[PDB]
């Protein structure tokens, strides 16, 4: 009888409307990344739909900089908009002070912005969790905004359906500072092993950046490699 | 152009003359600068044409509504009051007019209001471009204990010496008294045409 | 006793609201389209009422721009509301970057427009769902416009209450780059085995665009022919 | 328990309060018109009132041009209010084009207007149903406009608790172009057979526009021949 | 369950909460009126109360210009509120106009405030009848005014308690143009016949207009003649 | 089930919630006052409370103006709020008008404030009543202000707990007329008459006006002499 | 125009002349400068006609909402404030006035007010056209030891002075003194006479 | 199931909702003062808490003036936002008069905005109640402000919850003009004879002003005598 | 049937939705801190998490200024908007009077926006508690700021689950002006007997200010030796 209104409590003293958003989120294909020696991935994973989609509208991974980029998962019209927010509160940050120093602030506005409708009535959450990466004047970075809020910078996570299972592997089985290649492998056995039984895996998107490089895309033949 | 408002015992009479321009070049012989503000009250104009106008219309709504609301007419220190601070909220891009309010509600007035929005009390007022003349033929001749015809015949004198002294004013002179007992009368042309031609000021 | 507002999830996590407008999206008429060698088409089913109506003004499909066009499916009313902001915000693009670079971007304002009246509460969503299609700088375009806001770019799809039968179809029978009549046919097959048993096609509007070229809206006679 | 708010659908997927003010438009008198051989007409049953009533103001026919003319059915508080609305979006269309070009978007801004209450909690729609009709750049034109804002333009209709008769009765018997005294003689052959059994046919406001003039309102006497 | 919100209709199609504002009405004291040979009264019961009332502030009749003039039943509250926004509309009016040329305007400002109210949840309509009466370019004017805003203009009718009783009356013995005298005779014995048995009259206010000529209230003693 | 919202009718056509402000007045202790040969008193009483309590600042009457003065009863903070729009009103008005000419449109403003909170729902009405009373261009006046806005201007009444006992003696005892100490004490003496039996009427606060002159407030001991 | 304002014992007296001038053009010969803005106090004007009398009405105004939402008189330096705050907030589209509010609370006090604001006390004031001759016989006359007749006296000799040497004033001086005991009490115009004829500066 | 809202009265006609703020008062701790010879002082009980308090934030006493001055007891947190508005209106009263001329308007200004909240919906009101006391142009002045908006000024009060034994025993032992330090240990009494049994008076906080005198507030040890 | 609106008070008296963000701040890790011998700290627990976590962004204590510090425990959402108003005031403070002069109104800003939301319908509060610390002209400073608004300044406190037991522990071992070494590990011991059995204390965040000093965040390894 509590879980109506976005600003009610219960008497264990929780918010299930801001957690059924963060179930919204579980809806939500697999996607992944971390940093290594000097740089950040991204791997998200995509069920191939109807062929006639052309590949360039369906990219859960975005490029909100040369320098920062995220994906999503969950409400597809939250993500997108909260992807165009994240774009405009960079480039505003990249002009008040000159460049894009801290990705952290980037992310912060993102999560203000999300803070502020799990609080007022008349207004729903957004469902939707990011994952930040990029490069800035401290180095590799990688965020994760979820519905109510929370940043919490890490050198690896994933969201998405999958979640769960993906940093169940990496937390046995990651380690740090791998060669870029190394790297995305091991990120490949993660969302392998997030899968039901019987499921192939199809081809993922990835992408990476390195220390004084902008990003890029790995096209889906280099992709192929690592299946 | 030209006004005139005299108090007298238990009346109060204004007239002004009937030439607008607009222009320099007089273009309109017949106007109408004397309205009919209220039952018992009366506003003669002497100002741009058009802000005049606008606040004549805005008066009479005003005390229309009031009227009809209260179901007693306006005092004419009341009516003063409301025309001065409409001026006064205004002063800035002000209206360029020169406004005369006079009427009877207990006892007779006549008030005058600048531009600015100046109300004051007076026996006898005048304004408008041949003011000074009227001026000064009510200061020779007026007296307070006059009968409603000898004022009529002031008012008509001092309105014809303007006319024959000043380029601005001009036309047929409109006179309406109003008093107490028969409310707001307005005299038709063809009485004073017979007070021209009475007091020979005609030619 | 959760399908009430737009702004309360289940403890499932869906929102009963957003997809009760899907559903009033199913009780409109199919409309397909796909893009082929240089162009897309569309295809729209009308199932021919009073004979006072005049047809100019009962063309679900309708011209955006001499460049982009599009059709709708659902309550007509927020359906005409939908393609005039459609048409104003491809005046404001052309008009912000000298032309419609990008129909992307157009489906993006209309697709962000769809998206907040699902998300604040005293509002409720739009009832339709909308197929874009046209030509950019890119070439052949064709994007569908769900309540929620999901936009997915298709070289095929449809829209409406046969749309399961109608992409069931082409998910087994198309064939991209048909030179322009063949495709139309395919779809003409596509929107035939969606009717149910004893209807009887009747003559459905049916527009294209090739590149470097404007739309045409094949006349009725023109789409006797395919019959 | 969803027919309270009119920004909640059923779970077949319906918007009861914008039926229910189509229910409310059912209420009131039935009123027809059709398009002939160069122009349109308009038919209004009126139940002859309180013979105090002056019959200037209760014409359910009403100019909202010299060349663009409507009736009404429903709550004649919202009817008014919408047949000023027609007035000043006609002005305000004649002014920035130097004329009124189109009727149909006229009843375009009648229609978003009427559309746009049908959507915002805390506003009812109105419940009322429009049947413009006029001479346009095209020539003889005949809409209707619901309370959810529908337009279908016709060259026949009704509106009212009769329409469904009427229309059934158009439906089977109307034949297009026919000589205004013909056409009309059939709209009142409608219009009679409409009511129930032992009503008899009062005198109805009849009044057309041929290619090139401009409205007449047939006075009750010339109505009175076709009695 | 619906008689709540002014913005829900029921399964019938009704507006419960502007019928109530209607019964609202109905707890008014009679008020009627008519017109005749070049000229309009108006006749109001007051059941005199108080004598510490000084007469001036209970006259239900009100002079809304020197050409227009009023009555008003049910909530005094609305229907003071409601004299006055006729007053402010018919000054508007005038200025716009340079005098007062429709009285139908005036009570189309009026009818059109109280139509709104009976539209927006947040707002409760307005529980007063008003009966407009007067003269203007066209001659005698007597309209009424009801809480849903329908305006439908007499040469006679009532409002408040009696109504039914009185219009019943005028429906069965009322002829126009009578002699003033005559006239104001015969709506008072329609307003005896709407009162209760054992009820003696006391002594209602009435006022009329003639072509040409302003108001006049009728003083006690004029009255008390047709006793 | 009604008796909830400001906005809604009972189907006998009450408004509950109105109804009910009135019975918060009725809890309010009992102020009388009449109008005489040449002025207006009032009279309010006053059951004295800790000694603590400076006499300043608990007087029922109030001087809104050297000419206007009140009593009110029941909330006291929506009491003094009312008090507070009654001087204002009275400085508005007696600025653009020069003097405050007639008492019954302060009044006026007082009541449509009191009038339009009995309206709009997000606000409940005032829970008082106020008696004014002064001297104008007409004379003496006396009205009453309930809840709803109902003005009836009276030269006697009383309101609060008593009233219908005060009216009732008033209603067949007083006379008009009096000079000043005999309409005083016979309205001490229908003062009296409305407590119940063993109370002591203890000493209230009365003050009166007469033509030309300014209120004065009868000190304790001039009103100790009527006991 | 001119007013004076004189500060003595027990006592605070203000008078001005009543020409008001409007135009160059003497206009009205019988004007009103003193107004009673409370039952202790009053305020003179010597400033363009209609913005002086807008801030007449206002502090009329809100001295009577003062009094009669506390029931104590409003002390001469709570005016003057309340009067510079109302001035200072408009000074870029100011009130070209210089106003002068006198009155006594308990101790009597003269408060002159520019058209920005500035008050100050001071124990005898003036403002207006004919202001430096008043001042000069203020100065030469003014002792502080002097009783209400004598300083009616000197008023009457200040605002004669300055009628005779000065054009914008002009006309029948009318005089107030406000003390404790008796209030606000404006004396009639024949008493002024006789003290006129009493210290023979009529001719 | 009216206590529910602030904007609905009871049946009996009562305002649960501002009684319950009431209540929310009677959960803080005790505070008297009262009036004397020339002037006023304060007593505030306080059950002296965890040592690591810095005594400066926990004055229940506070200053709004050099001459006014006030105590609260309730919701600590609308206590200090109330005693913040008393302050800067304590600001805007001396300078739009040159000084805080009377106290009571400040006062009231407190009470008018504690007032508003009590009726509208959409806010609740303020659970606290404050205890003003100082020197104007009058002299000593005592107000006792509620949650409703009540103002009486009194010679002395307590609020919080032993209000009713304070005023208990100050209503049959205190005796006015008492000299300031036989005042303060008849206060010291009535304080302590409101506690339970086995509860010590700890060290509670007094302040008092004379006339033509600041405040100032007794330090601990001049408080340590009167134990 | 109360603990739903923030605005509804209990029979009893009670905010129950002001009390279950007293409840969601109890659910957020422990974190302490006093003042000592000039100079304060502040020490919060963390539990570790994923390694991949860039500590610089867990960090609970952050610093407000070079010479004010805080710390939360709740709604890490909710917090960290509030650290940036903190931080946000701090600056408003600073510029209009040159500097950070007192500590305590720093607080007072955040509390009254705090305080604001336990007020208004349609807005939920914050649920953190905040402890601030600092150095200003007075000396140490050390406040904390609960979900309602309450700021009560100590000189040692806990906040979050722990919170009884800590404030347990300080209320009966704590001895002020410690030598900074010696305070630390008496508030280490003090956060150790809060956790429950089995559990090992980790490496928790310490730092400190001294009179004339700015801060300096102790790292772990100097953290370490209290182990």
């Amino acid at each position: 009888a509590y879980d109506r209104a976005i600003t009610v409590f219960s008497p264990d003293g929780r918010l299930f409307q801001v957690e059924y958003a963060r179930e919204a989120v579980k809806k939500g294909s697999t996607a992944l990344g971390m940093k290594f020696a000097n740089g950040v991935l991204l791997i998200s994973d995509k069920k191939v739909r109807s062929r006639l989609i052309e590949q360039n509208s369906i990219e859960a991974i975005q490029l909100i900089d040369d320098y920062v980029a995220a994906v999503t998962s969950g409400l597809v019209a939250d993500a997108r908009v909260l992807v165009d927010f994240a774009r405009i509160s960079a480039q505003q940050e990249k002009v008040t002070y000159g460049s894009l120093v801290n990705i952290e602030n980037l992310v912060k506005r993102v999560a203000d912005q999300m803070q502020q409708y799990t609080q007022y009535g008349g207004v729903r959450p957004y469902g939707v969790s990011l994952i930040f990466a990029g490069i800035d004047q401290i180095g590799p970075r990688l965020f994760d905004c979820d519905p109510a809020g929370t940043i919490n910078e890490y050198k690896a996570t994933a969201i998405g359906s999958g979640k769960d299972a993906v940093v169940s592997f990496l937390e046995r089985e990651y380690k740090e500072n791998l060669p870029e290649k190394e790297a995305v492998t091991l990120g490949i056995k993660a969302l392998k092993s997030s899968l039901e039984e019987g499921e192939e895996l199809k081809a993922p998107e990835i992408a990476s950046i390195t220390v004084g490089n902008k990003y890029r895309i790995y096209d889906q033949e280099e992709v192929k490699k690592f299946l | 152009t030209t006004t005139v408002g005299i108090t007298l015992k238990d009346a109060v009479i204004m007239a002004t003359e009937r030439r607008v321009t607009m222009e320099n070049f007089i273009m309109h012989k017949n106007g109408k600068k004397l309205f009919q503000i209220d039952t018992y009250t009366g506003m003669t104009i002497a100002g741009l044409v058009g802000d005049a106008q606008v606040l004549v219309r805005y008066m009479k709504a005003e005390l229309e509504l009031y009227r009809l609301q209260r179901r007693v007419n306006m005092p004419i220190e009341a009516v003063a009051t409301l025309l001065s601070n409409m001026l006064n909220q205004v002063k800035y891009m002000p209206y360029m007019v020169q406004l005369l309010v006079g009427g009877i509600d207990t006892a007779p007035h006549v008030f005058s209001i600048d531009a600015a929005g100046g109300s004051v009390e007076d026996i006898y007022a005048s304004t408008g471009s041949g003011s000074p003349f009227v001026y000064g033929v009510l200061e020779s001749q007026y007296s307070e204990k006059m009968t409603v015809d000898e004022g009529v015949d002031l008012v008509i004198r001092a309105i014809s010496a303007a006319k024959q002294r000043d380029s601005a004013s001009g036309g047929m002179i409109d006179v309406a008294v109003i008093t107490r007992k028969d409310g707001y009368v307005q005299l038709p042309t063809d009485q004073i045409e017979s007070r021209i031609r009475k007091l020979g000021l005609i030619l």
